[PDB]
């Protein structure tokens, strides 16, 4: 992925503000009540009956924060996500077998979540150079189907 | 298809647009644009320029076009029977560009209504644009 | 959105399937089975072998399924709750696998019914599949 | 790199059998029917008002020989489709900007149409292997995307 200098200062001081704690399950969690179809890929994960319920389960926010942190690894490394996620990819593609339409919709869930915690802040050219990011990793997520 | 709750999940976040319809229209479009450059195609004879007066006419437009859409959430394809004409039988909008406006649309309201976009309300306002670009890419006339 | 043209070519070529309907359901889900082995998951007490007897059954199921809703074209919501609840409450069907097996249900109708199956009939049988998996796809309760 | 022996001897058979000046067109004119988006990629092609018009338009026949011969191209190359379809990725991606989405849709009106013309012979097991091919394809075509 290409980020502008200025793009990359933007990215990299937004990122740094985020709330590991709760950003990667709220992400997560918003990915599994706007797509409820979702769920089925954590059957262990138990309650996610209710909206409540899934956004409050200590597995999703745990799992969240998991997903938080490749992603932040994926910044660390924008010029060398395929590497980066290779593992991830296996895992995601060869075994779960996850359409790569739903890494596309968890990256703009996560894209939601940015837009909802900075408000303003989270300016148009800002989110652009998010959607760079978040497609970038997509893309690599799912290159073990390539 | 939109649950009842759906239905009042959408009128009570929208309705607190109010005054803002042009202003977060605009800023749905200045991110679409921004975001994902391709969708420009579409309005090549708009200044697409930021700040841009075109732009920002435009974006009234759309959200007013949204708001007729939550006063008429059970008769959509009758309501916007004028705007699908436009896109679907003349622009011939590609579908995936309305995935793209409704997912800056999201990111609009997330970023301006913070407590209204809940987990269930942003689930309903998800389905209900869904439903909106449904109708304005269907040929059904 | 279905224009009248759609349920007029709906209607007839549904009814040409005629008594066939139940043979045809059962080959579209062997088809996806065997193109698409992942939709087996949704199937995990199947006996899905070849000719397999309930492969059989779930077939006229499915058929008998979509002659309910090709009778009710204009109230597709209300007569399929029941196919909702099942798909999106209970089984959470992700929607990538409705276009699947409306998809086998297409090349199982090309595959019978040739002379039936031209551009603007084909057209308007997809874009019935694609409302009636909306339809199973969404809880609307 | 995808495709085992038996499917690749499937796909050959039935694909000797394939007529290449008509196949292609009427694949091509299927898809700016049943997904009329697609017309507005080719609006120097004339007359697309109506089914009839798109399918009897020469120059939609035309181009559709020419899709034929690239899809032609790629089973002569099973191994090799991402190499195969290079030249056509960047055009279709980079040039023409067309959403992957639609690699997809045509590759399915292509096999909506080989069922049309052989019935009974395309057998599930043989539209299985063809959907190996076009799902191949598709993505080889959406390689400048990734
Ligand atoms: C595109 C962004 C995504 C990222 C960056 C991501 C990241 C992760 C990470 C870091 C793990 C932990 C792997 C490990 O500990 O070995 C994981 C596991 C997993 N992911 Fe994802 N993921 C993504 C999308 C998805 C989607 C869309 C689904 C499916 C709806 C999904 C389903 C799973 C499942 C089922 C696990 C296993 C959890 C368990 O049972 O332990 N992921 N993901
Ligand atoms: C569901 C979301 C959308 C809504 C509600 C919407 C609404 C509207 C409205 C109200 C107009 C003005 C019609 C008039 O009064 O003449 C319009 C025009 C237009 N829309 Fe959309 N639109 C949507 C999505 C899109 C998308 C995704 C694209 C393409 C990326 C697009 C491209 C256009 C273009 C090119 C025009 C014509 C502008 C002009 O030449 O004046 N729209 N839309
Ligand atoms: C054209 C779309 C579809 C129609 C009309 C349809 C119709 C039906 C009908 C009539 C039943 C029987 C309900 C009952 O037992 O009372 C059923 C069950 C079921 N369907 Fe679908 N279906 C569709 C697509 C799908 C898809 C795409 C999947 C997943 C790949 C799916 C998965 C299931 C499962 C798992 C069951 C329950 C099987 C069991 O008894 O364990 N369906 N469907
Ligand atoms: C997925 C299989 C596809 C194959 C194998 C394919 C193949 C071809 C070939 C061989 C050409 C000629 C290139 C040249 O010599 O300049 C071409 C051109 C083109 N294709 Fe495709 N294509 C595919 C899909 C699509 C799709 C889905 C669209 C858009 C909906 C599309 C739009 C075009 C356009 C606009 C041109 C240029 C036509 C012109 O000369 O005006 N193609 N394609
Ligand atoms: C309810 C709904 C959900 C999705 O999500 C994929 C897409 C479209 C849709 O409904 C469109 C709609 C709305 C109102 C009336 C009609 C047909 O009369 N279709
Ligand atoms: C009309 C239509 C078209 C597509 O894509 C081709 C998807 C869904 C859809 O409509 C589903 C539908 C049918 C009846 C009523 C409602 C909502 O009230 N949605």
């Amino acid at each position: 992925v290409h980020l502008t200098p200025e793009e990359k200062s933007a990215v990299t001081a937004l990122w740094g503000k985020v709330n590991v704690d709760e950003v990667g399950g709220e992400a997560l969690g918003r990915l599994l009540v706007v797509y409820p179809w979702t769920q089925r890929f954590f059957e262990s994960f138990g309650d996610l009956s209710t909206p409540d319920a899934v956004m409050g389960n200590p597995k999703v926010k745990a799992h969240g924060k998991k997903v938080l942190g490749a992603f932040s690894d994926g910044l660390a490394h924008l010029d060398n996500l395929k590497g980066t996620f290779a593992t991830l990819s296996e895992l995601h593609c060869d075994k779960l077998h996850v359409d790569p339409e739903n890494f596309r919709l968890l990256g703009n869930v996560l894209v939601c979540v940015l837009a909802h915690h900075f408000g303003k802040e989270f300016t148009p050219p800002v989110q652009a150079a998010y959607q760079k990011v978040v497609a970038g990793v997509a893309n690599a997520l799912a290159h073990k189907y390539h | 298809v939109l649950s009842p709750a759906d239905k009042t999940n959408v009128k009570a976040a929208w309705g607190k647009v109010g005054a803002h319809a042009g202003e977060y229209g605009a800023e749905a479009l200045e991110r679409m644009f921004l975001s994902f450059p391709t969708t420009k195609t579409y309005f090549p004879h708009f200044d697409l320029s930021h700040g841009s007066a075109q732009v920002k006419g435009h974006g009234k437009k759309v959200a007013d076009a949204l708001t007729n859409a939550v006063a008429h959430v059970d008769d959509m394809p009758n309501a916007l029977s004028a705007l699908s004409d436009l896109h679907a039988h003349k622009l011939r909008v590609d579908p995936v560009n309305f995935k793209l406006l409704s997912h800056c649309l999201l990111v609009t309201l997330a970023a301006h209504l913070p407590a209204e976009f809940t987990p269930a309300v942003h689930a309903s306002l998800d389905k209900f644009l869904a439903s909106v670009s449904t109708v304005l890419t269907s040929k059904y006339r």
